[PDB]
């Protein structure tokens, strides 16, 4: 009687279900990067043409 | 990748060389050698002979 339940014990208020959160989707993405060039040589003249 | 390098060293140490000539008389060398002295000609036909 003090916890609202049938003879047996069976609850007599049907519980919750408590649906959950549920997972959720994961993303990516690109990353890029930048860099320079070389120094130029000072190229060493030959004699041809 | 090593006829490559060999080309660029050719290309870069390449040098013209200077380009001399010189004109030497053996019977002149002969008689102006600095240990055995004497005259071409003489020897040739006293070989000769």
């Amino acid at each position: 009687l003090r916890h609202n339940l049938s003879i047996d014990g069976q609850p007599l208020s049907l519980a919750i279900y408590a649906e959950p959160t549920d997972p959720k989707a994961l993303l990516t993405s690109m990353v890029q990067a930048s860099q320079g060039g070389s120094a130029v040589l000072p190229g060493t003249l030959s004699l041809y043409r | 990748l090593n006829l490559a390098e060999m080309e660029k060293v050719w290309l870069e140490r390449d040098e013209r060389a200077l380009e001399v000539t010189r004109t030497v008389s053996l019977a002149q060398f002969y008689q102006a050698l600095s240990s055995d002295n004497f005259n071409l000609t003489e020897k040739l036909t006293q070989f000769l002979r």
